[PDB]
């Protein structure tokens, strides 16, 4: 009955580190702090339920525990035991869940092999040194992620706005071909070629044109298309790398653990 | 625009432009640069005489041009006027059409278009209805707001372009008012006269709280003394000058217009505090009035034409959503195991209910056609419920890990209060840098318009009918179908009330609240930690507390915009807070947290609603805060999560704010010269030197259509300043690796001589500068804070002002030099250690004489307030180069987003050398009577921040939704919680900054 060798009490711990542990966990999901006021004697338990972080503050008084006026039970570990075999609903009807799975402080030290020392000394470090280089990476690939979205961006608006002056250029041709028409018809019975070839000569000059904007749009359309490609690729590039480091971090800092097995900053003065 | 060509920064002298006819024929017309269209148009009709079938072309008259701007628009020029280079063109080409529609409405809507950074016309292609249905409803806020202000002309249109500019309250705390002789305060009043605009000033001694008219009738009275005037003939000539003249500050636009106490007017409120004389202009009303030319508002042509269901409360079913599939998913397939796409219902931040996901899937087959399943019946979703989703990847083995890959939020209910039904297809966002958890709740709502993005494909049950959210009408009454003193609780109720916004409210104290909530109407403090603990999955407590707020006491402003954060979505808690900030919000205080305000607005689950219509409705009917209000709005057009939403915004505010839209284009059109300028200094001259920068940079900014630009505007950070010519002599680039530019104009001010002859201003394009923005506000309010109690701790807020994508201005703080600097200036004492005493030497060559002790003062008490700021916010450990000093003795911190991106150790920088001057050149410094009352001031003023630390934890909520890195949770925040020690009482809260005073000592 040692509060303080319980798998659910973490104590010193913020709510902001709760949160962190109780992100996306199953409803009966369970953990114990001393209360943020850090009143010696004082004590909050959170729980999972309904996908919220449940706060709530187990009062204390005579030595006995518990968690609303009526006090009963002789310790915390009493009173959690109790609420672990059965139902908060005997508190709150619509709080229907069990103490049912406890997050606890060291059951999860993946560290394996004989504890030299060197296990901070030396694999702390090249964990830490594989974090900030895949970090590094991380947030380059952000950074031409970005440049790219935004270039992207311009070039769609630019073909786009090829899209109007080829619009414009055909109706152009449209128009030519409404209005000229019947001037070519009536030039032909005048034998006036002289005239017709005025015309020819302006409406070749029309199309010629419309063929170098439509070239550069296809030319711009190109570009787009390849850039567009890989910036596909630098998203699902860092799609690959967002597990792994967070996979690396929860690493390198849980073997922190082994600074605490020696209780004090002097190890990682080391890699200072 | 990036120039004026597509791909080009300026057109040469002459260019070839493709003209083509209403005929079929195409003429190229070379013309120069800057040609204006009518030049073109006359000269292509005549030049149309040497190509075939001319004879089909009426009279140039009958027609204008049309061509395609670079932001993809097909432009009408009915404004013939302008210069074929200020057009913005795609391509040198001009089509030539008969005009249609009304000229004047397309003329306008260029020039708004310009201003807001995007063509009004893209919004007439808005499929979506909400969008016409804003833009047609909130006209009438226009109407009322332009109707308003020109009710009483032209004093009503003198008050909204130049607003009395005063404190929130008369009271002076008596701080300042012991700088007054028994209770008056000294000023002078000047006079030009005419012949060749002589200066002429008049001396004056009258009470503080005297009004501007009073001020001109001592003024006359002082003049007319020796006239022998009989006492009515005197007040003739006062009525006469009382009714004719209005008061000026000598050297900017602020004007004295609407009888406040003189001393509460902030120039001279200040005055009083540096105790500086206040020089006063007298202004004739009729030239006033005479550079306030008329401004009308018209309606435009969407706002006038347009070419059963059952309630929420009888659907006996719970909810369930189909998700189909996924489209454009970014995903390796080797290294990715599996995707799922995660949902939950949340109110706010909270879930509704437990989440619930898809099965997981291949990434190559992105399809999963299942229909999910949700704890919650569809009566008791509330108003305000929201679909929050995001598609998933998993990676196995140690822990297997999930990591999000796109989100997208939907409100349940739209803008209609229907309730969706039917296949529902919304393109995903991309999830922001550094955040982890799989789903983004705080994001806002809608599809990403941005192509070829993951598209997320839905349905929603469609039951028989439409399905609408209930009237209020059966609300209430359900409330009393549901709902079918005492003293030791009343202490802890009020002993809630004090306990931060962010504090931890468990389960036995929330519904104990719910218990007590109709007691709680005594402490309208509470409403927001009741709210909180309302459940809001039930439709029976939702509906007993819509009764409750309905009746609720007004709360006060500072805690009324906690209601607007996004962990309050209501519409009527929301609708609440708004109706408290019309009746009880100053605009001194609108104007302060605008910001604020602003960001609020990216909450707000409708286009259509009561807070932009408020912010709407002020920004209308005060320029001062109209103008702040489109820059605000205007820096974040780039980013598309809210390019729609602003720029509906935007439109209707440049549609209604009068001739001052041509001013602000005059700014658009100087941050933009100046943005292309150093993108080339960027973009193009990296690989070149500094003085080839400089040369490029002076010839650029002599070229004379850069100078027509950038003379002659008013000051995006103060619209009182003008800035008329450039002292080119004096503008320069700077050191800094993004190379910003010292700009320096003249004050054209006719008595420009008595508060500034040049003014200069810092122009960065690289840098996010919002970090600085929020920071130097913050400073601002908290100076405000510990004025207002006593505590004259002067801070140096200097002027920051974002106005697009990493880009801004910052103002320039004469006569002053950083830390690092001034050691520069002094000698080594120690091997290779700068003189510790150098800074207290060169303030005693500054402040030589009786002066000194004034300065010494200056320097302790700007320095405690840096010191407990910096602390309170995580900025002490700055540089000593970001640390600065006026010859003054004035102390300030500056570049307070470089310290932040720096980041990714002391409390607070209180170096050696601040002790020297602080305890004036002593011996162990620590132990003399001035450090004695130094550490005591900064005792006062932390615990003075901790009083309205409440305020503050606001303040930073409301960001949230921002987009800036610092301020992506509410945890981000608590760090302020651990400065301010919240959780621990007043004299522990002073202990432990105690602490970290000796810490930031570096021993004691
Ligand atoms: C060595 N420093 C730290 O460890 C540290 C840890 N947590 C922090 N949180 C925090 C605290 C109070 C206010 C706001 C925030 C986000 C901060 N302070 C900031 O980041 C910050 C401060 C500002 F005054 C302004 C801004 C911005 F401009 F971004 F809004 C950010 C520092």
């Amino acid at each position: 009955m040692s509060l303080q060798d319980a798998e659910w009490y973490w104590g010193d711990i913020s709510r902001e580190e709760v949160n962190e542990k109780l992100r996306d966990t199953a409803d009966g999901t369970f953990l114990v702090r001393d209360a943020s006021t850090k009143m010696h004697g004082d004590y909050t338990l959170t729980l999972r339920k309904g996908g919220n972080n449940k706060l709530i503050k187990i009062f204390h008084r005579d030595g006995k525990y518990g968690f609303s006026d009526p006090l009963t039970f002789s310790s915390v570990v009493e009173l959690i035991n109790h609420y672990r075999n059965e139902s908060l609903a005997q508190y709150n009807p619509k709080l229907d869940v069990k103490l049912l799975y406890p997050v606890s402080k060291y059951q999860q030290d993946q560290v394996v092999k004989e504890d030299n020392i060197e296990a901070v000394g030396k694999k702390l470090h090249e964990y830490n040194t594989q974090f900030q280089e895949k970090s590094r990476e991380y947030d380059r690939l952000y950074e031409e992620y970005t440049r790219t979205s935004q270039e992207i961006q311009m070039k769609r608006t630019a073909i786009e706005a090829f899209n109007e002056t080829i619009k414009i250029f055909e109706e152009q041709c449209q128009t030519q071909e409404r209005y000229s028409k019947e001037y070519i018809e009536k030039f032909k019975r005048e034998g006036n070629e002289k005239e017709i070839q005025r015309i020819m000569h302006n409406y070749d000059k029309l199309k010629s044109r419309i063929s170098e904007i439509i070239d550069s749009r296809r030319r711009l359309e190109e570009d787009l298309k390849k850039q567009a490609a890989e910036y596909r690729e630098i998203d699902k590039r860092m799609n690959s790398i967002k597990p792994d480091l967070i996979q690396l971090r929860k690493t390198r800092d849980q073997y922190l653990m082994w600074l605490t097995q020696k209780g004090v900053r002097q190890k990682k003065l080391n890699e200072w | 625009s990036s120039g004026e060509l597509w791909g080009i920064h300026l057109m040469p002298p002459r260019i070839l432009v493709e003209c083509l006819l209403p005929n079929g024929m195409i003429v190229t017309l070379e013309c120069l640069r800057e040609a204006t269209l009518i030049t073109i148009k006359h000269e292509l009709f005549k030049e149309a005489r040497k190509y075939p079938l001319h004879q089909l072309l009426q009279d140039e008259s009958s027609y204008i041009f049309v061509s395609v701007t670079q932001e993809a628009e097909r432009e009408e020029f009915f404004d013939e006027t302008r210069r074929l280079c200020d057009l913005r063109l795609f391509q040198p080409f001009l089509k030539v059409i008969e005009p249609v529609g009304n000229r004047e409405e397309k003329i306008l809507n260029r020039e708004i278009g310009f201003a807001i950074g995007m063509p009004v016309c893209e919004f007439d292609m808005v499929k979506d209805p909400e969008v016409q249905d804003f833009r047609r409803n909130i006209l009438n806020v226009c109407k009322e707001a332009v109707d308003l202000r020109d009710l009483n002309s032209p004093h009503s249109r003198a008050m909204y372009v130049y607003p009395p500019n005063v404190e929130s309250s008369p009271e002076l705390p008596k701080h300042i008012y012991n700088k007054l002789d028994k209770g008056q305060i000294i000023v002078v009043i000047w006079v030009i006269v005419s012949p060749n605009n002589d200066k002429q000033k008049y001396t004056l001694k009258i009470n503080h709280d005297c009004v501007p008219e009073q001020v001109i009738a001592e003024a006359i009275r002082k003049k007319t003394r020796s006239m022998l005037l009989s006492s009515e003939q005197l007040k003739l000539c006062v009525l006469e000058y009382q009714g004719k003249y209005i008061l000026k500050v000598c050297g900017c636009d602020e004007y004295f217009l609407e009888k406040y106490p003189l001393s509460q007017y902030k120039y001279i409120r200040s005055c009083i505090m540096l105790g500086r004389m206040p020089n006063l202009m007298l202004m004739a009303k009729e030239s006033l009035y005479s550079q306030l030319p008329m401004d009308c508002f018209t309606m435009p042509s969407y706002s006038r034409r347009i070419s059963s269901t059952k309630s929420l409360w009888v659907i006996n079913s719970a909810l369930r959503i189909k998700i189909l599939c996924a489209t454009y998913v970014n995903v390796n397939i080797r290294d990715i195991d599996k995707i799922y796409v995660r949902t939950g219902i949340y109110h706010g931040g909270e879930p509704l209910c437990d989440n619930v996901n898809t099965q997981r899937v291949p990434c190559s087959n992105p399809r999963w056609n299942e229909w999910l399943n949700y704890d919650i019946y569809i009566p008791d979703l509330p108003r305000a419920a929201r679909l929050c989703l995001s598609i998933c990847s998993v990676k196995g083995r140690a822990k297997e890990e999930h990591c999000p890959l796109a989100w997208g939020n939907i409100n349940l209910f739209d803008y209609t209060d229907t309730l969706v039904s039917g296949k529902m297809a919304l393109n995903l966002w991309p999830v922001p840098h550094g955040l982890e958890d799989l789903l983004n709740p705080i994001g806002v709502t809608g599809s990403n318009p941005n192509k070829e993005t993951p598209c997320l494909e839905l349905e929603f049950d469609w039951f028989s009918s439409v399905v609408k959210f209930p009237d209020m009408s059966v609300i209430e009454e359900h409330a009393n179908w549901s709902v079918s003193l005492r003293e030791n609780d009343k202490e802890q109720l009020k002993a809630i009330s004090t306990r931060d916004p962010l504090s931890e409210i468990t389960e036995q104290e929330k519904d104990f609240l719910w218990s007590h909530r109709h007691y709680c109407v005594t402490i309208p403090e509470i409403l927001p930690k009741l709210l909180l603990s309302v459940k809001w999955n039930s439709r029976d407590e939702v509906a007993q507390m819509y009764c409750l707020v309905k009746d609720w006491p007004p709360i006060k402003p500072e805690q009324a915009m906690e209601l607007l954060d996004c962990n309050y979505p209501d519409p009527m808690v929301r609708g609440f807070a708004v109706r408290c900030l019309e009746k009880y919000l100053t605009d001194d205080k609108l104007s302060q947290y605008l910001i604020q305000l602003v960001q609020v607005l990216k909450y707000e689950q409708y286009l259509d609603n009561l807070l932009v219509r408020f912010l709407l409705k002020k920004a209308l009917t005060n320029q001062r805060i109209g103008h702040f209000f489109f820059w605000h709005l205007k820096s974040e057009m780039h980013n598309k999560t809210v390019s729609q939403r602003f720029g509906l915004l935007l439109e209707s505010y440049c549609r209604a704010c009068g001739m001052y839209l041509k001013h602000l284009n005059r700014q658009v059109e100087a941050m933009e010269k100046l943005i292309n300028l150093t993108d080339i200094l960027k973009q193009e001259k990296k690989d070149e030197t500094q003085k080839v920068q400089m040369k490029f940079l002076v010839e650029q900014m002599r070229r004379p259509d850069f100078m027509d630009a950038l003379q002659g505007f008013l000051s995006p950070l103060n619209p009182a300043h003008q800035l008329g010519n450039l002292r080119l002599e004096e503008c320069r680039i700077m050191s800094s690796a993004k190379r910003p530019l010292w700009l320096n104009w003249e004050n054209p001010d006719i008595m420009s001589e008595l508060l500034f002859q040049n003014n200069e201003i810092i122009f960065k394009n690289g840098d996010d500068l919002r970090q600085d923005m929020l920071t130097l506000q913050i400073i601002r309010i908290m100076e405000n804070i510990w004025q207002n109690q006593g505590l004259d701790l002067r801070m140096l807020p200097y002027g920051c002002l974002s106005i697009g994508d990493c880009v801004g201005l910052i103002e320039v703080v004469r006569n002053s030099h950083t830390i690092m600097q001034i050691q520069c200036k002094g000698g080594l004492k120690g091997a290779l250690q700068f003189n510790s005493h150098t800074l207290h030497q060169w303030l005693k060559d500054k402040n030589k004489g009786e002066i000194y002790d004034a300065a010494i003062d200056l320097f302790t008490r700007s320095c405690a307030g840096y010191c407990v700021a910096t602390f309170i916010l995580g900025i002490g450990d700055r540089h000593n180069s970001n640390i600065m000093v006026k010859d003054d003795g004035q102390l300030f911190h500056i570049d307070f987003g470089h310290f932040l991106d720096h980041k990714k150790r002391v409390p607070f920088v209180l170096t050696q050398d601040f002790l020297i001057v602080i305890s004036k050149g002593a011996q162990e410094c620590t132990k003399t009577r001035e450090f004695e009352r130094f550490q005591e001031m900064c005792y006062k003023a932390y615990l003075a921040i901790r009083q309205h630390a409440n305020l503050f934890i606001n303040l930073f909520s409301m960001m949230l939704g921002s987009g800036m890195p610092e301020l992506q949770s509410f945890d981000d925040i608590a760090y302020i919680r651990k400065t301010l020690a919240l959780d621990k009482t007043e004299q522990e809260a002073l202990e432990y900054f105690m602490k970290q005073m000796n810490d930031a000592r570096h021993g004691g």
